[PDB]
């Protein structure tokens, strides 16, 4: 048969990047796409998962092996052993402020290859205990990507989706 | 560990004076920064604190206009800009945070030397 | 707003001599988040008590914190030359945080 790849690439709304939403992909498969950067299989001719999620424009770079960064070592990691990414600044980037995707600034330890954390816990920095009140050494994991059309090329939004094959 | 804050600074009335409190020898990422003001022989007075990490601001109402906490991860440097300067501003700033080295230590265990602003006409 | 109201203005005592300070505030402050702070002639302060009742590191014996809910309470039991300064009590719990006037230690 063929693939459903125009149902993940061509989707209504992707996750937010903390949540990122894999999808496991009987067929062979053969836009701008401003990174095509492929590491995983060199590029020629079981099954695949595809991980959708929204990340910052320069942030694309963090999605790469034995890559240090916020989101490879917090939000969505990467193992040691392609990627395709594209600009929507049009479809996701309200005026007032797209405050809707969310990254993890604070985490304990790093994140796990392919794990995934949805947790909503107050950072417990201090040896005082944070009771669900933010205060100091009690800081909320989350913060809101401030997504403007006005803003820079960088930090303009750049839907992203991973294509993680596995024989 | 020490927190190095910035020279002596003399500036006008009505301009605007930044200090700049330098984080060395702890892991700043998950430290506050809190910036308390005190004038000769006066009580302490606290302007603000940032959460570094997340960068979030908390401002007493008193500064709300008149200042804007900043810091960069990049030089583990925080930064305290006074605006719209007054003569009555003329004080020495302290800068205050937390040895979060693993764990956060719960308490503004290190505070700067302090900057000296003067502002006069002259 | 909480205000911080500490006794006495000017507390003048001789060395070897118990030094019962006391910090009192309006609306209950939450017990892990009051501080003592040591202010020597032209120094940076240095936090004595934390948690109201956790001595820091590198602080001497003497000093000790107490006291929860409005009233909170710190007690040198053994008063030295180099132990005569200003001391301010700070809460870090409720926004503002704020700083009580200093009490001051005299001969």
């Amino acid at each position: 048969n063929l693939c459903p790849f125009g149902e993940v690439f061509n989707a209504t709304r992707f996750a937010s990047v903390y949540a990122w939403n894999r999808k496991r992909i009987n067929c062979v498969a053969d836009a701008s796409f401003s990174t095509f950067k492929c590491y995983g299989v060199s590029p020629t001719k079981t099954n695949v998962y595809a991980d959708s999620f929204v990340i910052r424009g320069d942030e694309v770079r963090q999605i790469a092996p034995g890559q240090t960064g916020k989101i490879a070592d917090y939000n969505y990691k990467l193992p040691d052993d392609c990627v395709i990414a594209w600009n929507s600044n049009n479809l996701d980037s309200k005026v007032g402020g797209n405050y809707n995707y969310l990254y993890r600034l604070f985490r304990k330890s790093n994140l796990k290859p392919f794990e995934r954390d949805i947790s909503t816990e107050i950072y417990q920095a201090g040896s005082t205990p944070c009771n669900g009140v933010e205060g100091f050494n009690c800081y909320f994991p989350l913060q809101s990507y401030g997504f403007q059309p006005t803003n820079g090329v960088g930090y303009q939004p750049y839907r992203v989706v991973v294509l993680s094959f596995e024989l | 560990m020490q927190l190095v804050q910035s020279g002596p600074e003399v500036k006008k009335p009505g301009t605007s004076v930044k200090v700049s409190c330098k984080a060395s020898g702890f892991t700043f990422s998950i430290s506050a920064v809190q910036w308390v003001r005190q004038a000769r022989g006066q009580r302490l007075e606290w302007i603000g604190w940032i959460v570094v990490g997340s960068g979030n601001t908390n401002y007493a109402q008193k500064f709300q206009e008149r200042v804007t906490i900043t810091r960069d991860m990049s030089t583990s440097t925080a930064y305290m800009e006074l605006s719209s300067l007054r003569f009555e501003d003329t004080a020495v700033y302290y800068c205050a945070a937390p040895y979060c080295g693993g764990d956060c230590s719960d308490g503004f265990d290190i505070w700067g030397q302090g900057t000296m602003v003067t502002v006069s006409s002259a | 707003e909480i205000v911080l109201t500490q006794s006495p203005g000017t507390l003048s005592l001789s060395p070897g001599e118990r030094a019962t300070l006391s910090c009192r505030a309006s609306q209950s402050v939450s017990s892990s988040y009051l501080a003592w702070y040591q202010q020597k002639p032209g120094q940076a302060p240095r936090l004595l008590i934390y948690g109201a009742s956790s001595r820091a590191t590198g602080i001497p014996d003497r000093f000790s914190g107490s006291g929860s809910g409005t009233d909170f309470t710190l007690t040198i039991s053994r008063l030295e030359p180099e132990d005569f300064a200003v001391y301010y009590c700070q809460q870090y719990g409720n926004s503002p945080w704020t700083f009580g006037q200093g009490t001051k230690v005299e001969i």
